[PDB]
């Protein structure tokens, strides 16, 4: 079987640059290499097909060269709603093969996040468990720092975070932290407070409640 | 326009088996070669099966890792294509697309994916408790809600607001293992804060393997 090598796997690029994607396969492939774009949540759409011809719809600073066994997908100026997975696929021999895939992200200006801090839902509470939620929304770079106080106790083990992929509309990432505790523990204490820390700030953030009110 | 639109995922236990189906339109399906392509962390993009038109005797193919364990099949008079799998594995666990190959050549269209997952646990049903809106949540002119998804298995879950007629602003965060097992995660969305109280919030959560399909009014603390 022939093996796709896109490397490297992930791309760094500022708006308005041209990047340059990768593909070399272990054996000749002729020009029969595809190019697929899948963005966060989404299918691979076709883009290129047999090295260099770009399918209908798409933009023209796509574009696609090489034969042989080395190939480069193009984007000529870069724009954030190109911000997805690329990879390559090989029809010249049975079975058809794909590359693992080259990440781009898209640079922006750094964004502080917004902090926002929930309180666990009355229902939750009913069943006997507090989750505590505190969303880190639309920051660049992706770096962040969340710690948990309760009454000024740093939390530990308790906690949980997420974070979104590289947004295409805006290149920013959310975060999510979640700190959850028995209805017990969360009664017997007052504040919960979340702090944030983030190159775009100039000092950490703290957003916090009394627990009951 | 051509779709493709896959169904049959879900919870299967190791050696069990589950049939995949995709239902195709917008072109002429009994010309044309359609294949299951699976994508997983681990393996990347895979294809996985093929099965060729009735003309040239619906001639199958498999990936060698799947053969002897799955058969394709179709039904041109359904636009069907069906993907049986046997004696699952761990690792089959992936999500599973169905795909037009235009005869031997690119994966010109493709389904949005159908999950499947191969596990000794079971199946649960999520709990869905509201993220409320107050000035906690609230960042000058900014205000978000949400809806916090807890305590399901397996993956995954679909979260919409307001029946998907809200969509800018909507994060939902991949979902994290929980150390009971089960799975947890957060949607949420960012709304102009004088919209809190005047305008309604509802999150519409869909766990098809526990069937279920929740709508949560989200409201302001
Ligand atoms: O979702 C955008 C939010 O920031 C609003 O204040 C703008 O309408």
């Amino acid at each position: 079987d022939i093996l796709l090598t896109q490397s490297p796997a992930i791309l760094s690029v500022s708006p308005g640059e041209r990047v340059s994607f990768s593909c070399r396969a272990s054996q000749f492939v002729g020009s029969s290499i595809h190019w697929y774009q899948q963005r966060t949540n989404g299918s691979p759409r076709l883009l290129i097909k047999y090295a260099s011809e770009s399918m209908s719809g798409i933009p023209s600073r796509f574009s696609g060269s090489g034969s042989g066994t080395d190939f480069t997908l193009s984007i000529n100026t870069v724009e954030s709603e190109d911000i997805a997975d690329y990879y390559c696929q090989q029809s010249h021999s049975w079975p058809f093969t794909f590359g693992s895939g080259t990440n781009l992200e898209v640079k922006r200006t750094v964004a502080a996040p917004s902090v926002f801090i929930f309180p666990p839902s009355d229902e939750q509470l009913k069943s006997g468990t507090a989750s505590v939620v505190c969303l880190l929304n639309n920051f660049y770079p992706r770096e962040a720092k969340v710690q948990w106080k309760v009454d000024n106790a740093l939390q530990s083990g308790n906690s949980q975070e997420s974070v979104t992929e590289q947004d295409s509309k805006d290149s920013t990432y959310s975060l999510s932290s979640t700190l959850t505790l028995s209805k017990a523990d969360y009664e017997k204490h007052k504040v919960y407070a979340c702090e944030v820390t983030h190159q775009g700030l100039s000092s950490p953030v703290t957003k916090s409640f009394n627990r009951g009110e | 326009e051509v779709k493709l639109e896959e169904s049959g995922g879900g919870l299967v236990q190791p050696g069990g088996s589950m049939k995949l189906s995709c239902v195709a339109s917008g072109f002429i399906f009994s010309n044309h070669w359609m294949n299951w392509v699976r994508q997983s962390p681990e393996k990347g993009l895979e294809w996985v099966a093929e099965i060729r038109s009735k003309s040239i005797n619906s001639a199958t193919h498999y990936a060698e890792s799947v053969k002897g364990r799955f058969t394709i099949s179709r039904d041109d008079s359904k636009s069907a294509v069906y993907l049986q799998m046997t004696d699952l594995r761990t690792e089959d666990t992936g999500v599973y697309y169905c795909s037009r190959n235009y005869y031997g050549s690119t994966y010109d269209y493709w389904g949005q994916g159908t999950t499947l997952t191969v596990s000794s646990a079971s199946t649960k049903g999520p709990s869905v408790f509201p993220l409320a809106p107050s000035s906690k949540s609230t960042s000058g002119g900014t205000a978000a809600l949400g809806c916090l998804v807890k305590d399901y298995f397996p993956e995954p879950v679909t979260v919409s607001w307001n029946s998907g007629a809200l969509t800018s602003g909507v994060h939902t965060f991949p979902a994290v293992l929980q150390s009971s097992g089960l799975y947890s995660l957060s949607s949420v969305v960012t709304v102009p804060s004088s919209s809190l109280g005047t305008q309604t919030y509802i999150c519409n959560v869909n766990h098809k393997p526990s069937n279920t399909k929740v709508d949560k009014k989200v409201e302001p603390k």
